[PDB]
């Protein structure tokens, strides 16, 4: 079916029961590692480098129920754990940091948008989980070259993993890809 | 120098007990490090065994340390800056360096102030950021929480 390859599209797109080191480069996990690392300085000065190690997804707030009987989402938050490596001294801070919520499929094949049972539709060839993964991709982009210019107003004992990120560009970049999207 | 379970403190994120030695290679040099946990954290610190002096990390106090950190609170006075400007660099400094008895004596200092002759907001912030760590060390230290550890200070102080 077409709804099949969706909730399977979707489905490896994730690997959100994957071990992470058993995590393959695909979708998400390409993004993050299409996008990281991301060094920063003149080795010397505050030579910096932010790397990535893996992502968590940590389960959903309410089930299917809550998020339909409310104008919210079904969604995870969707944290990744960083390190930030001072190429001057050696030291390595790893935070896990928190990047957006991230909006979840049924069975059925739709998601819970702002309580809405909306749905995105698959697009010239690509599938839901690639089209989506490539917003992913996005955001990732737009938070790189942000993490980045932070790298370079200095403060390299004060700086942290934690400090370099926001949830913002993230939060936006599937804010509008699910602001496209039908409603079943 | 440093061992597993040690009580250690690494500005900035202040308190965390050494894990053991790891062994990461990290952009294509494989070196040892002392792995550093933090407080009901996730986070981590991995700090090259070579010199970790050398890049902040120390040990807490131990309870004998106490004491005199309680007095410094109670008694400490410090010279600071005339103008505001000064000050805050010289408090933001103290503050990252993490000399417990510096902070302490700092604190002192600033309370001091904010009885006699009255403490500027910005000095203030000064004085509870430096409270906070010094609570969360001597909690540590002691083994007492947070509260408990700062429920001493406010005595220190009436």
């Amino acid at each position: 079916p077409l709804t099949e390859i969706q909730v399977e599209s979707y489905k490896k797109a994730l690997q959100a029961d994957v071990p992470p080191e058993k995590r393959e480069n695909v979708g998400i996990q390409a993004a993050f590692k299409e996008t990281f690392p991301i060094e920063e300085g003149d080795k010397g000065k505050g030579g910096l480098v932010l790397d990535f190690l893996e992502y968590r997804i940590g389960d959903p707030p309410f089930s299917q129920d809550e998020c339909r009987e409310k104008d919210l989402t079904y969604q995870a938050p969707l944290y990744a754990r960083l390190q930030l490596i001072h190429k001057d001294t050696g030291l390595i801070k790893e935070d896990e940091v928190f990047l957006g919520h991230l909006p979840l499929m049924t069975e059925d094949g739709s998601f819970i948008i702002n309580g809405a049972d909306r749905v995105i539709v698959s697009q010239g060839g690509r599938t839901v989980g690639e089209l989506m993964a490539d917003q992913f991709r996005v955001g990732l982009a737009r938070l790189a070259r942000g993490v980045r210019e932070r790298m370079v107003m200095g403060s390299p004992d004060t700086l942290t993993p934690a400090k370099l990120v926001n949830s913002r560009p993230l939060e936006a970049a599937l804010r509008e890809f699910f602001s496209r999207s039908q409603l079943s | 120098e440093f061992r597993p379970g040690d009580k250690v403190v690494l500005p900035p994120y202040g308190v965390g007990v050494v894990a053991g030695i790891a062994q990461r290679s990290v952009s294509g040099v494989s070196r040892a490090y002392y792995q550093v946990d933090f407080p009901g954290s996730r986070s981590k610190a991995y700090v090259p065994v070579e010199a970790p002096h050398s890049v902040g990390l120390r040990k807490a106090l131990a309870p004998e340390e106490v004491p005199v950190i309680l007095d410094l609170l109670k008694n400490g006075r410090m010279p600071l800056p005339k103008q505001w400007a000064a000050r805050h660099r010289k408090t933001s400094e103290i503050l990252a360096d993490g000399n417990p008895y510096r902070i302490a004596q700092m604190a002192g200092q600033l309370r001091a102030w904010e009885v006699e002759r009255g403490l500027p907001d910005l000095d203030r912030q000064a004085l509870r950021r430096a409270i906070h760590l010094l609570a969360e060390e001597v909690a540590q230290s002691l083994e007492i929480t947070v509260q408990e550890a700062k429920r001493l200070f406010e005595e220190a102080w009436g």
